Order: C-alpha cells, then structure tokens, then sequence
C-alpha cells in the first residue's frame, strides 16, 4: 500500500489534495474556492509581513503604515498586495457564495458546509474591518466607531458593551491596539472555519454544475483540478498585478490617507466596495435597531436557503425561471452595493428601501414560491 | 454519500465502455477555432437572456434614478427637491 | 531531438537541473532586458538622464 | 448634492506618469521640489520626506546635503544636558513651517494647511486635483457666490470657498533651468513634484508590475496549454453503452 | 447510529476527547499531555490579551509592560499569568518528554509522534524565547542579540543573515517588532503542530507504562481521563496560582526590569531557567560554531533515540539498568541546568564541560550498550 | 566570584507584607512616601507613578490633588500656539528632578540615579537591598578596599563603591505622624514605599490568590473524589479466567 495511503499524517494530506475524488465536470466557478485559499495564503504572508513593521499605537500607527510605505523595502508591494488582496478575497468570497447559491450547494447533503461558510463570510467581514481599521486614517476611525456602536443597538447593555470594546469613552488607542490583536487572530480562526467546511463537504463530495450525483464518473483532485486551478491563479495573480502594480489605490478611499481626526467626520462617508451592500441596507432602515439587524439579518437570512429553497431539483442549470429570479437578486445585490455609494439624498433613499425589501424577498418569498412552481412545472411538463 | 476510490457508490455500473487517449497522442487544441467561435457563441446565446435582462432592467433603474438625481440638484429642480424633502 | 529529450528531460534531476539554470538564465537576462527597454520608453524622463546637469 | 457642495471635477490631463510604462519626468519633478520650497513651504509641511528621500530622484547626494546643512535640528543633549542643534543629515525629514497645528491655522486665518505628503492620494483626482485647484482661481467668484470670511473662491474645492489664496503668479519662482515660470507650469511641476511626494516608488512600481505582467501573462498561457493538455483525456473520453 | 460518530465533524471530535480508547492504566505521568494543552490555552488568552495592551515599538514596549502591570484593569494577573504560565509549560514539556523518554514512547511504531514532538519542543523554545525578548528589559535586548547571533555560526552568509534578522546592525526597534509579529504566530503554529503529532500518535495509540499493548484492555477517554485530567488541572492550577498571585516574580530575572540599554550587558547574565541546561552546553563547548552546533544538537539528538535504544522490551519500568541510567541521564539534565546559573569560574568550567560530555554519551554510547545488555540479561535471566 | 564583586547579600528582614496573607503597611506607605519626596526625589524619579496612584493607598484624593497642582506641567499650545504650563492634575506623573540622563549623570558626578518606580523588583533582594543598602553604609571602609573617585563604599552594593553617598541621616525628614526619624525607620518606611511602587497591585493579588486558593483547594479536593468515584468501576474490577 502506497505511502500517501498508509502513513497517517500523508493520508489526511492525500484525501484532500490529492485523490480526493472530484465530480469531472466543475467548471471555473468551483475555482473560487482554491483562489480564496490562495487570498487567504497571500493575506496570512503580507500581514505577518505588515505586522513585523506596523506599530499598533494611535500615536503611532497611521505613521508606521507611512513607514511601511516609504521606508521598509518593498513596503509599498507588501502593503498594496495586503490591502489589494483583501479586495480581491470579496470579489472571490462572493462569487464563491454566488456559485453556491446558483448550483444549489446550500442544498442537502451540503446545509452543513454552507452553514459554516456563511459564518466564514462573517469573519471576514471582520476581520477585513478589523484590518481597515489598522491604518487609522479618517475613514479608519469612523468605522471603528460605527462597528462597535452597532452593539449599542442591544438594549440596556449595549451602551456600556460599546464603551467596554472600545476600552475608553470613544474610538483611541485602546481600540486600535486591541483590533490590531483581534485583526492577526481572526484569519486564523478563520482558516479554521474554512478548513472545517471543507471537512463537512468531504463527507457529500463537491457538487456539480449539473447538481446530479457524481458518484458516477469521479476525477482525482490532482491532476486535473490542480491543474484547473492553476489557470485561475494565473489569471488571478493578472488581476492582481493590475491593481497592485498600475492602480494601487482604484480600489480604495481617499479619506484614509488622511491621518484621524475625531473631530470631524468626512462629509462623503463610503466604505469599503464589498461592505457597500450591507451599508445600504443599514442606510435604508431608518431605525437604530432595525438599521442593524437588517443589515446582519442580509448574511444571516443565507442560513435559511436550505429550508426555503423547495427544489426537488438541485441548483439553476436546469430551472430557467430560477436563474432569472436570480439573475434579478444577484444584479439587486449589485444595486444595493452602487446605493451604498451615492448621497444620501432623493431618489436613492425610496430606492435603497426599495432594494432592501426585493433582497430580502427573495429569500422570504419569491424562492419558495418559485421554486415550487417549478417543481410542478418539471412534472407536468415532462408527462 | 459519497465514498472513496473503490466504494464511491455509484449504483452498479454494467455496460458501459469508455475510451480515451494518452494526452501525448491527443492534440489538446484539436479544433480549438471551431469551439472558440461557434461553441461559444452557441453557449453565449443560450444563457444571454439572463444576464440581458436583469442588467438591462437594473441599468435602467439606476439610469432613472441617477438622471433624477442630478436634476433635482439643478436650479429647475429646486422645487422638486423641496416637495421631496 | 531523441538526444536532447534523453539529456535533459529524461531524468528528472535533470529535467528539475534544466529548468533551474533556465531560470537562472531567464531571470538574469529579462532583468537587463527589461531596465533596456524602460530605459528606452522613459528616455530623458529618468534620473540617469538627468543626472548629468550636476 | 449639489455641484457647488461636490466641488468641480478636475479635467484630467496628460500625465507624463500616465501610462502604464510612464514614469514620472524627473526634470518636473526637481522643478516642482523648486516650487514647493519657494512658494508652498510658507504653509504647508512635508513631513513624510526625509532630504535622502530627494537624492537620485531630483537632486544628487551633494545638493540634498546642502539643502539640510543649511537648517538646524534638534540634537541630544550635550554633556551637561542642556539642549543643542546641529546641522541637518539626510536622514532628516523636511521640517514644517509651523511647530503646531495652532500655530498653522493662527497663521492662516483659522484654516488648517495640511501637509503635503499625501495630498496626491488624499484627495480624488490626485495630480489633476492639485493641478487644477492651484490654477483654477477665476479672477472674479461666479455671480452670486457669497464667501465666508478669508476664503477665495475655488470652483475645484468643495463648497467653493478656500481658505488658501492663489499662490502661483506668473514668475513667482525663477527656474535654474531656464523653463518659463508660468502659473501654469508651475502647477503641473508643483503636482507632479507632490504625486511623487505620496508615491516615490511609483516608478519602481510599475516596472516591476511590467516584468510581473509578462511573465505572468506567459505563466497563464502555458497553463492554460497545460491544464488542456492534461485534461485532454477526459475530454476526449468516449463511451459505448450496450445495455445489459 | 450516534450523532456524534454520524457526523463528520463530531466525529472527529469525539474520536479524539470521547470516544478514543485509551490504555485502561495510564499513570499520572499521561498528565502532562493535557497540561500542556491547557498551558498552550491559557498563554493563547492570556497572550492575545497582553497584545491589546502591548505596543511593539522600541520605544514604548517597556514601557507598555509597565502600563499593563499598572494601568489596566487585571493587567498584573494576565502579564504574570502569561509569563509563569511560560514556566509551567516547560515544566510540563519537560515532564512530558520525560515520561515519553522513560516509557519509551519514542520508540515504534510512535517514532512520528516523536519526532514532531521534537520539532514542538524546538518551536516551544522559540517561541518562550521571543516572548522574553518583547518586554524589552535588559535580559530580553541581550538575549535577541545571542540568539540571532546563533546564525554567526553558520559561516560565510551567516553574518549577513544575522543584520537581515536583525533588520538593522544591531538589535533594536526593527527585531522588537518582527520579534513581536513572530511571537504571536509561532503559537498557532506550535498548536498545530500540537495537533499534528496527536494526530500521528492516533495510529498507535497512546504507549501505557507496561510498555506493552493495550489492545487487549481499552477505556474510553472520557469519562476516565478526562476526570483524570481535571485532578491535574487543578493541582496545576494551585501551583499556578502560588506563583502568580503570591510569588509572581520568583521565576524571573530582576534585570528584565531595568529597560534595555545596549551599551552595557548585565554583569550577571542567566537565561531563563528552561534555557540554563543547554545554555551550560554553550558555555561549554569553547568554539563559536561548536558551542552552536552542541547546543542544538542536544535537542535534535533526542530524534535518534529510536535508532539508539536497541531493546526488545519499551520503556523502563522492567529494566533496573535502564532505569538507573535514565535517573543519572535526568539528573545531569538538573546538574547543566544548575551550571547553566553559576557564574563562569573555576571549577564550573572543567564540571560543565564533564556535564555535557555525559549528556551526549547517554544517546550515543551508554543507552545502545546498556540497552543491548540487559536484552541479553532479559533472556539468559529467564530461560 | 569574590564577595566584593556580588556585594553581600541583604539580611532577610520581617517586612510587614512578607506572609501570605499580609498587606503592605500603609501608614509606612505614607511615611514613606515623605521620605522619597524630601530626601530621593533630589535624585531619584518615580516615573512610573501618577498622583491618582497615591490616591487610596497614602493620601486622600484631595491631597494627592494638592501635590499635583503645586506643579507645573506642559499644556496643550495656547490658540496662538505658544507653549503653555498647567497645574496638575491626578492622572500627571509625578515629575523627575532631571530633564534627561546627562543632566542626571552632570549632578551625580557621573552616575546616574536609577528610576526608583521599579527598583524594588530590578534588584535580588527587593525591599530587602533597598533596605540593606540605604542603612548599610559603615563609617569607614574595610581598611583595604580603594575606592574609585567619589565613590562610597556601600557592602551591599555589587563592588562595592556605589555612587550614592549616605543620605539618611536620623531626623532628616520630619513625619507628620509625629514616629521618630531614624535611619532605620525612614529606611524602612522609604523601602516599603518602593516596594509598592514597583508591584502597587499587590495587596489586591494577594487577595484574590487566597480567594483562589480556597476554591482551587476545595476543588482540587472534589476533583479528586470524583476521579476515584468514576475510577472505581475499573479500580474495582476482577476477572476470572478459565483457560478455553
Ligand atoms: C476574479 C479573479 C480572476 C480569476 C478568474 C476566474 C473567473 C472564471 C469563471 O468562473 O468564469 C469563467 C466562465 C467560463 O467557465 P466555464 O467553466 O467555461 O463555464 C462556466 C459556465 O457554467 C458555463 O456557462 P455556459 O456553458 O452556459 O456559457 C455561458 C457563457 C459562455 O461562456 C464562456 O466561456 C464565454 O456566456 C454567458 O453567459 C455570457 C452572457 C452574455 C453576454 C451578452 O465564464 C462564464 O461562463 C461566465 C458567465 C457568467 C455570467
Ligand atoms: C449578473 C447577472 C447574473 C445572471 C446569471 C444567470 C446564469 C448565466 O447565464 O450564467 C452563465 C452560467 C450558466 O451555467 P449553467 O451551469 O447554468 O449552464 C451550463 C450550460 N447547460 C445549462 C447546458 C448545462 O452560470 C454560471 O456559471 C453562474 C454562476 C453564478 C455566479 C454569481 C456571482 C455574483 C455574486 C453575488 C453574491 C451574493
Ligand atoms: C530525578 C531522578 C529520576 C529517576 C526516575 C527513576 C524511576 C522512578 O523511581 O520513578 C518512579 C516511577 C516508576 O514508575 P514505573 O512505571 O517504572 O513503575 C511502576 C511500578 N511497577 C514497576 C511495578 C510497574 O517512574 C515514573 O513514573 C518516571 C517518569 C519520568 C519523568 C522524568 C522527568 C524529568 C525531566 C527531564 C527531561 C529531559
Ligand atoms: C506574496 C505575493 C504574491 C504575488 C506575486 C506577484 C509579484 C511579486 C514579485 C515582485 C515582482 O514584481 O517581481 C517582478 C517579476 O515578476 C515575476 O516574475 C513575479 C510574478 C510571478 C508570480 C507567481 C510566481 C510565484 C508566486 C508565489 C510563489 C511563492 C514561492 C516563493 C516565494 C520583478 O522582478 P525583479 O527584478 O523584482 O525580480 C528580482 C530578481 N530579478
Ligand atoms: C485564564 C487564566 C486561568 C487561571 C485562573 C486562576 C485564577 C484566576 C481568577 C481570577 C481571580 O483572582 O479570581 C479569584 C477567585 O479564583 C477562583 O476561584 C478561580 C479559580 C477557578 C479555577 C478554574 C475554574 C474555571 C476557570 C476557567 C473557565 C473560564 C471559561 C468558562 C465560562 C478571586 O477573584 P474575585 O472572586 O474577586 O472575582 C470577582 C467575583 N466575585
Ligand atoms: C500662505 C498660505 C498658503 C500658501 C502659500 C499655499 N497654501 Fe495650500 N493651503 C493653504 C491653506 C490655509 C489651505 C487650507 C484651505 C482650506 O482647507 O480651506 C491650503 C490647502 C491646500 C491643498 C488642499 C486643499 C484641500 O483639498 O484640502 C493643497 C493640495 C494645497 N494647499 C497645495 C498648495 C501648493 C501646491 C502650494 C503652493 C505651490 C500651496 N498650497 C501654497 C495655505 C497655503
Ligand atoms: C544626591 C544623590 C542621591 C540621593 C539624595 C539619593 N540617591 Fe539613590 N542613587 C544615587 C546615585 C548617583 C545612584 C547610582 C549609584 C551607582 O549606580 O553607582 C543611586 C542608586 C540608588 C539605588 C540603586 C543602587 C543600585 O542598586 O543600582 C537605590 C535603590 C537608591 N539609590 C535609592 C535611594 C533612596 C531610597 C534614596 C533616599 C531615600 C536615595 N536613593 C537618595 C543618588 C542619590
Ligand atoms: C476563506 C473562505 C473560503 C475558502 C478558502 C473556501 C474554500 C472552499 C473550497 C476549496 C471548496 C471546495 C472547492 C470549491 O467548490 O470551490 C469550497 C466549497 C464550498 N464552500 Fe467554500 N470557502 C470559503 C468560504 C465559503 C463561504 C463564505 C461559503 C458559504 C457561504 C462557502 C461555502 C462552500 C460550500 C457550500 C462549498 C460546497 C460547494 C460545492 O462544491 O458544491 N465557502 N470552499
Ligand atoms: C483574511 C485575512 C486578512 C484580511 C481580509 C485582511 C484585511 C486587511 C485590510 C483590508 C487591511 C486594511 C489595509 C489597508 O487599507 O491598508 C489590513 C491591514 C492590516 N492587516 Fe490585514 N487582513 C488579513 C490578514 C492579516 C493577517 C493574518 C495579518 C497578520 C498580522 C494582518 C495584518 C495586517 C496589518 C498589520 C494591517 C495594517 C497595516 C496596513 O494597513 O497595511 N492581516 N488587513
Ligand atoms: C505543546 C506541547 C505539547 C502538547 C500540548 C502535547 C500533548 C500531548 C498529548 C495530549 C498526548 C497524549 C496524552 C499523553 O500521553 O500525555 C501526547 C502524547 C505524546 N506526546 Fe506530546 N505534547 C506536546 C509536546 C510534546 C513533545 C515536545 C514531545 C516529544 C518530544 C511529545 C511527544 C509525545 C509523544 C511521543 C506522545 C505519545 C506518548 C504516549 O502516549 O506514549 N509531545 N502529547
Ligand atoms: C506557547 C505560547 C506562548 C509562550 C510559551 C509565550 C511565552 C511568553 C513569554 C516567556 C513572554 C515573556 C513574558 C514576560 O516575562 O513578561 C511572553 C510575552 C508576551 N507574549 Fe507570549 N507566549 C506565548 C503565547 C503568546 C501568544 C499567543 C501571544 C499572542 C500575542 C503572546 C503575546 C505575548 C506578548 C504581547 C508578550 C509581551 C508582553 C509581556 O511580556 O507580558 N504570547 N510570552
Ligand atoms: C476539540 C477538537 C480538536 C481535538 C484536539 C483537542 C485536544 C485533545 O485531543 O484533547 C485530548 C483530551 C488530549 N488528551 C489525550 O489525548 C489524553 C490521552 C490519554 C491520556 C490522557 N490523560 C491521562 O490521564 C489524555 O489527556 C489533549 O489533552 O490534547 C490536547 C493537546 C488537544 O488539543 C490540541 O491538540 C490542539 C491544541 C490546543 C494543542
Ligand atoms: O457607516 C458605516 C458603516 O455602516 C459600515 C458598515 C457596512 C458593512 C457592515 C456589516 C455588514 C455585514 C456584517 Cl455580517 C456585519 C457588518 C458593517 C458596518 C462601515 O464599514 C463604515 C466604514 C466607515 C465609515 C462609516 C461606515
């Protein structure tokens, strides 16, 4: 029996990046998977590499990332491909939950990797934050206050949970120094999310374009889909080196190189391109409360997909009237993110809201109903 | 669901034969100008309708929004805007 | 041709050997290449080229 | 918002830096570090260029020595520990006209000039943003605008009322190269000189990012050739059913 | 079928801290393995605390020490916490590599588990070591000069890898924050590695101290070792909390609390206690590469004790020869440790040198001979 | 090494907070306080200390308050950006007699004078050394010993020349609590102080490791009756074995 068999350790290795058997026929959207490995490989060096020249102090901080810049050799790469990259890991994170939700992979057997991906896509969504706030620039303390006054929303405790998390009576020192400790830790745990929902996948397998079972006609992982995914890392690394190389800075705001001032906020506040969805759904609500539990209720509704979801049939190739429901939702969620990023002013309020209620409608309603309609559809129309 | 190399759980195959060449004895760009013209406008055409309309639609929302927009900020907007403040 | 599969392509270490002195080579090489060619694209823009006044 | 309250957009000009290959024109550059020190040091700090910072990009070793010998900085203290100055070394920053930033804005009628360093990035538009506002002073404010008191009417600056002056006039600086101080020229020196203040390693940058693009370009090609050729047997996989 | 074998990630789970089966009379020397998770656990929340509060820059890390001893809230218990509870881990690795030396655990078929013990000890000792070195007192500036000076050993490029370690031409604000991002990390890795080599003892299962199989008579984890486990946790915890409540600088040089000033070395110079036996092989030894080499090689030599321990019977509860060759070998281990403290004078010198002649002559002479002899006594003895 | 060279080691005194259960004596806190304030503070500063850290240990709020504000501290720039002092306030540091090392080194013929917030854990023997070395200056050296220029010979310091010279002497302070000053009591009661000042938390710790101590007793206690009582199934099982 083959080492990579026997040996206990190699074996593990073996199951998951060698034999492991593949449907044959994933196309290149089951490549996002391996790219946000790869971001999160490219996160975990270039952050160590920051965080051997960042200096976590407010006095300090927006400084060393100067430092970082100027000074430190390659800092400027080092620096852009952290940032860049982490733009990338949201271009990558959503279409991976794009190709999940299309193909339904949220469907049995696989509620269990999709329910501990969805909070892998909330622990980047802080840790991404944790990171933005890092630099301390202007737009860097304006979101650490938001972030850590959306606990105010909590009732009673709230207030003092705010003051407790930011360690002072606003967003300082204390805040900066303990998101630079959380900001290092959350990738890790979140390499451990990620590694367990690909612990959970391995007992379905991965799904297929077609959403038939692929017991029947299997590939090693290696070498056809580590070949596979070559291309896209090649084509990622393009991607990459457009923006960190040519444009290192298309991608974000101004206002952070402005060291902060908690004096004043910016007059065009806009966060990040992959928050921008989330913002314009917290903009939409005009309560306190209901701004935030929407806002957290739009990642959290996806852990009902499962349920929802009434398909006897297993994702969108074979359903047309899904595909435009979700042709509709996917271009919706990309109206939301262009509405985060406007004024505030008419006629982008009413259509925010708008917005706010088709996305959460296709959840609540629009999913269910059509998706037992064609159920039927299939049934009578193949009589 | 699934199991392993051996004991993957396919229901008992029986009759099917399948063929492949050796990747060195096959060309791997063998028709590849057929496939990149005519494969790809055949598979293009078929899926265009569900990218065609939800951006053409949304496009449309946000043109309509945008063009409101800006003219309620112009000076023969002012009255518009006052009513919707 | 059959010479040149069994020399440097046959083995393995060889093969591996090949590549890592091409990648010697090329990196050498495309370094001067491309400082050539920037050179040549910015010209009188660079320090170097300026550098002369003084 | 309204347009006054966005500020214009800048238009956006030629760029020797623009272009993927571009590096900027050191020769405008040095010029424009002329500007700086002749006409924007009045106000505005430099805080994040140390004199080495300039050497083999604008100036030689020796000129940048001279520009921080000629200036006194804080040394330690002496044997009896009592404060004392020295000469400045390259590794010293361009020190700021103002000790603090009370003393910046009691200087300027209450506004704050910020420093320079990253104005390039600070602002959108960048370059064209600093081009444009140092040379987009109207003789006259458009009719109607009512300016708060010590601001200047500037169609690029949101809300249109600055608290910075125009600056540059017509041979306010004198080039040692000969080049016609123009407002105009001044601008374009100035803003380039400034968009490499925020990003000196621009022009490594990019030729790196040309080395990267080919030799990934070539890297996705041939593994795209690779992937098709090991994929090839799948895809050429045929199969004949008997049923049993 | 049980939830908890059903499921794929309970699964694993429960393979490891439930259901796994264990030999039924593991003494309390099988401890160890749990403390030092539980050590490996309280440095993690101790440690990711401190780095709320600790700044990594030169000019303010000894300083940001004195503001958690004094400032934040509880900030004594966690800073002593972190740095007693870096004391009780070595006890314990010790203990625990003592035990596995003792029941022979490193031989087959758990040479893997061992060998990546070995390695966890290795990065144990890097990382204590680059904790030590972010008070930045006077031990720790010299302490980052020695260690980075190890690679002087290394000839030729040796040098320049000391500056690039450095990042700098001496120790200072640049290796205090790579020092600093480095301590973070090395901990997850180490826990990894933790991981790993349970993961290769699983195959084998856990030695006994018979040193014979336990196939024959097995208990399930928990309840058995986990009660087990919690009756040391608790003597483990009163020790700790001795030292951290009542004592917490016993275990500490005095000379950690003067900042660090590099122009002038304590005349008094002592590592930390873990440190002194091969910190006495380095005094020991007089070449620069030798003292090196000797020093290193008394932690990768453990890696041959499967090769070298020729007997047919594993471990030492049976073999009085053994066992008397394990007390001396352990008690020479206790004797460098204590020249490892002594200042360098006669006649330390002569002894120490003696010492770690003893400590190699364990793996490499006596343990193959005394361990071939009593194969012998234990047949002819018998017939 | 030569005794000399380690410095005799300190006497092993009965310090009010040596003993598990034992708090610092604050009333010797104070006392304390008065005598690092009127005699070490010429030389020594305690920077690792604010005034509000007094507060609740030595002095009340108020009068803590009262130290603070006899002093002057750097304020923020006035609107003009001139520099400003201020009065103190709690959370200032209490202020050191030197503006840097040099100075210190100029007064002290050289030496410089330790910060004292930390001595008492920066030195083998704690209380004890300060103690030891503050009363352990003999009239006359050892006949022998040569010392270095202005130098004094001290045992208990390592070589034995220290650069302090002795500096209590009997009725140097005057308490407010009407205790006679003698050496041994000012040192006693200026030792004790340092002593808080390096480890402050220490009557707090020492609190919670007897609350700690009981539980984690009571519960190493239980653990184990639990452990025997789970064990004891398998402790007490017997087996018959009749051969197949
Ligand atoms: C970011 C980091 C960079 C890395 C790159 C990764 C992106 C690769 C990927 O997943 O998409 C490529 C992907 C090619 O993947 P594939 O494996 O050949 O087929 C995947 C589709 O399921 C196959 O879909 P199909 O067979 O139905 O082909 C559909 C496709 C035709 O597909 C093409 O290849 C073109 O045409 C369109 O849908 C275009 C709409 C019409 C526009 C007017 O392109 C698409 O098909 C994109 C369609 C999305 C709308
Ligand atoms: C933008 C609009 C999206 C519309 C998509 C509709 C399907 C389509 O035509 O796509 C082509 C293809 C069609 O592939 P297919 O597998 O359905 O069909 C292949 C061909 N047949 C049917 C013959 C087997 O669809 C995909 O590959 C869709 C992947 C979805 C990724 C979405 C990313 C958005 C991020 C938002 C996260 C929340
Ligand atoms: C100090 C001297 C050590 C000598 C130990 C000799 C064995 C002995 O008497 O111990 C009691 C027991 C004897 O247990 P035992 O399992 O051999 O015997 C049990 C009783 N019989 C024989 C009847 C089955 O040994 C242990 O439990 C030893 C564990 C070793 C731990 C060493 C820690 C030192 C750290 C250095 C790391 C490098
Ligand atoms: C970590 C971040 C990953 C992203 C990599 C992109 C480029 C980074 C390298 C810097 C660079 O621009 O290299 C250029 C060449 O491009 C290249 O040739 C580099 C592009 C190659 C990308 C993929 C290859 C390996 C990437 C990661 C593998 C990790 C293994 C070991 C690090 C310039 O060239 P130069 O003159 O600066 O070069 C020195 C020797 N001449
Ligand atoms: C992390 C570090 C682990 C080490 C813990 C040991 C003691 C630390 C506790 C802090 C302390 O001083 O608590 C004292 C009591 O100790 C005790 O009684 C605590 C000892 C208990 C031992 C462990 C039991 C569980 C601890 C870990 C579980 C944490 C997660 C689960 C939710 C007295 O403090 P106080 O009484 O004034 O405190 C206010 C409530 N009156
Ligand atoms: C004597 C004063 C003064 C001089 C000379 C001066 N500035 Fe300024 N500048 C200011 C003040 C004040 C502001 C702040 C205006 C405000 O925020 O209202 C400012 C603002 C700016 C801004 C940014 C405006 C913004 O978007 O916040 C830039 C860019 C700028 N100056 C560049 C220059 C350049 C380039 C020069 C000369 C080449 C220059 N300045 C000369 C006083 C000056
Ligand atoms: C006018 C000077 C002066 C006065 C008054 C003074 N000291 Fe010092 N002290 C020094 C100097 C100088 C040293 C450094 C001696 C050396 O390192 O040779 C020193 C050293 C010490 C040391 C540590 C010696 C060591 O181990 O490094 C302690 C503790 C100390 N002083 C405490 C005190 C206390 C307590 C007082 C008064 C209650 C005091 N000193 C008064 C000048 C003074
Ligand atoms: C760090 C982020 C993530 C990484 C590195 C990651 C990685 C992967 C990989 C490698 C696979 C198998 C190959 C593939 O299908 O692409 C996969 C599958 C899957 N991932 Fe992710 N993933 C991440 C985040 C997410 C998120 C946020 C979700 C869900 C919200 C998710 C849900 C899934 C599901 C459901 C599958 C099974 C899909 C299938 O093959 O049909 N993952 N992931
Ligand atoms: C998922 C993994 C990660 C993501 C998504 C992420 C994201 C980010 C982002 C968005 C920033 C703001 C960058 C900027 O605009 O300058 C940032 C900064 C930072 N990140 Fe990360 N990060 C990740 C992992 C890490 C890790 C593992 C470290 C290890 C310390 C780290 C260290 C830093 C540091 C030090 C900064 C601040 C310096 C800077 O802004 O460049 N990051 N991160
Ligand atoms: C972070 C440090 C470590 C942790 C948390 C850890 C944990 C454990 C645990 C839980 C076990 C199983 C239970 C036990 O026997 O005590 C174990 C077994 C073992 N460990 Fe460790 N260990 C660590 C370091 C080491 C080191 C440094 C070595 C070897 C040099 C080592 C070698 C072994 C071996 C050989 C076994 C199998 C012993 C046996 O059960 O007979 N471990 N370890
Ligand atoms: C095996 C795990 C660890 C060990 C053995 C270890 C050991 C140590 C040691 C010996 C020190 C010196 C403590 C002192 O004398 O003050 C220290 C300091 C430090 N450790 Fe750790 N550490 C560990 C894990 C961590 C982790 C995970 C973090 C997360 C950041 C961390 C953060 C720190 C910090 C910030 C300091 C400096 C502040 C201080 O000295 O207390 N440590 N560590
Ligand atoms: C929770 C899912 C992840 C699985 C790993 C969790 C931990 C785990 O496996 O626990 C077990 C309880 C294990 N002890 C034993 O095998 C054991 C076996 C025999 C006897 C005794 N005692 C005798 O009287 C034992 O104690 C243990 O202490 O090992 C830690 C180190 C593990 O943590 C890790 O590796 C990860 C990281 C924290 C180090
Ligand atoms: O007002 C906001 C704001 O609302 C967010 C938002 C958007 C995304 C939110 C979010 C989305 C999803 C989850 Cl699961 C959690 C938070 C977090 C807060 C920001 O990131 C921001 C950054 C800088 C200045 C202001 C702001």
């Amino acid at each position: 029996m083959a080492l990579r068999k026997k040996n206990s350790l190699l074996n593990m290795a073996n199951s998951y990046v060698l034999d492991s058997p593949q449907p044959s026929n994933l196309n290149y959207f089951w490549n996002f998977g391996s790219l946000l490995a790869l971001c999160l490989v490219i996160q975990l060096a270039t952050g160590i590499t920051l965080a051997m020249h960042y200096t976590s102090h407010a006095s300090l901080a927006f400084d060393s990332v100067e430092h970082i810049m100027r000074d430190v050799n390659f800092g400027w790469f080092i620096r852009y491909a952290h940032a860049n990259t982490a733009s990338f890991f949201f271009i990558c994170i959503y279409a991976h939950m794009g190709r999940n939700i299309y193909y339904g992979s949220y469907k049995t057997p696989r509620v269990l990797p999709w329910s501990i991906g969805v909070i892998i896509f909330l622990l980047l969504i802080i840790t991404a934050f944790m990171g933005y706030v890092l630099v301390f620039g202007q737009m860097s303390l304006w979101g650490a206050t938001v972030i850590c006054n959306l606990v105010s929303a909590i009732p009673w405790l709230g207030e003092d949970i705010v003051h407790f998390l930011w360690g002072g009576f606003s967003v300082g020192n204390p805040t900066l120094q303990r998101f630079f400790a959380l900001h290092y830790l959350m990738p890790f745990v979140l390499a451990v999310f990620a590694l367990l929902h690909l612990i959970a996948l391995h007992t379905a397998g991965s799904s297929n374009p077609l959403g038939i079972t692929s017991n029947v006609d299997k590939l090693s992982m290696h070498p056809y889909y580590s070949f596979k995914d070559l291309i896209t890392v090649f084509a990622f690394l393009l991607m990459f080196t457009l923006f960190v190389f040519f444009s290192p800075d298309k991608l974000g705001h101004p206002d952070n190189y402005i060291p902060a001032n908690p004096m004043v906020t910016p007059a065009s506040i806009v966060p990040e391109w992959y928050l921008l969805p989330f913002y314009a759904i917290l903009r939409a609500i005009p309560d306190k409360l209901g701004g935030v539990i929407a806002m957290v209720a739009a990642i959290l509704i996806l852990l009902i997909l499962p349920i929802v979801d009434r398909s006897i049939i297993r994702g969108n190739a074979f359903k047309p009237i899904s595909k435009l429901l979700f042709g509709f939702f996917i271009c919706n969620f990309l109206l939301l993110g262009v509405l985060g990023q406007v004024h505030i002013e008419p006629p982008f309020i009413v259509l925010g809201q708008i917005c706010t209620i088709f996305y959460f409608s296709y959840f609540l309603i629009l999913l269910p109903m059509v998706s037992t309609i064609e159920n039927i559809f299939f049934y009578i129309g193949s009589l | 669901y699934m199991g392993w190399w051996g004991h993957m759980g396919s229901p008992p195959q029986k009759g099917i034969a399948g063929y492949t060449i050796s990747p060195f004895a096959a060309r791997p760009f063998a028709g590849v100008v057929h496939a990149a013209i005519f494969n790809t406008f055949r598979r293009t055409k078929n899926q265009a309708l569900f990218v065609i309309l939800p951006v053409s639609f949304f496009y449309y929302v946000w043109t309509q929004a945008s063009e409101k927009n800006e003219w309620l900020y112009t000076k023969a907007g002012r009255h518009e805007l006052a009513k919707a403040l | 041709a059959t010479t040149f599969y069994n020399v440097f392509v046959k083995r393995n270490s060889a093969f591996v050997a090949t590549i890592l002195a091409s990648a010697f080579v090329f990196d050498m090489t495309f370094e001067t290449a491309i400082d050539n060619f920037w050179d040549r694209i910015n010209a009188g823009k660079q320090w170097k080229d300026i550098r002369h006044k003084y | 918002m309204t347009a006054a309250e966005h500020g214009l957009h800048p238009a956006e000009y030629p760029w020797p830096q623009n272009g993927m290959l571009s590096t900027f024109d050191h020769a405008s550059l040095r010029r424009g570090y002329q500007v700086y020190k002749e006409v924007c040091a009045a106000c505005h700090s430099l805080d994040r260029i140390a004199w080495r910072n300039l050497v083999g990009v604008t100036h030689t070793t020796d000129e940048a020595k001279a520009f921080a010998e000629e200036l006194e900085y804080d040394d330690e203290p002496d044997d009896e520990g009592n404060p004392r100055k020295r000469p400045g070394k390259l590794a010293d920053y361009i020190p700021g006209p103002y000790p603090n930033e009370q003393a910046a804005r009691a200087a300027n009628q209450g506004a704050l000039p910020p420093d320079l360093s990253l104005i390039a990035k600070a602002r959108h538009g960048g370059a064209d943003y600093i081009f444009a506002l140092l040379t987009g002073y109207p003789d006259e404010p458009p009719a109607g605008v009512v300016l708060a008191p010590g601001m200047n009417y500037n169609p690029y600056f949101p809300g249109g009322g600055i608290g910075m002056a125009r600056t540059l006039f017509d041979g306010v600086v004198e080039y040692e190269d000969g080049t016609p101080a123009t407002t105009s020229q001044m601008a374009k020196d100035v803003a380039a000189f400034l968009t490499w203040a925020a990003e000196p390693e621009h022009d490594e940058r990019k030729k790196l990012g040309l080395k990267a693009i080919i030799v990934i370009s070539a890297m996705l090609g041939l593994s795209v050739y690779i992937k098709k050729f090991k994929w090839s047997p799948i895809k050429n996989r045929k199969f004949i059913y008997n049923p049993p």
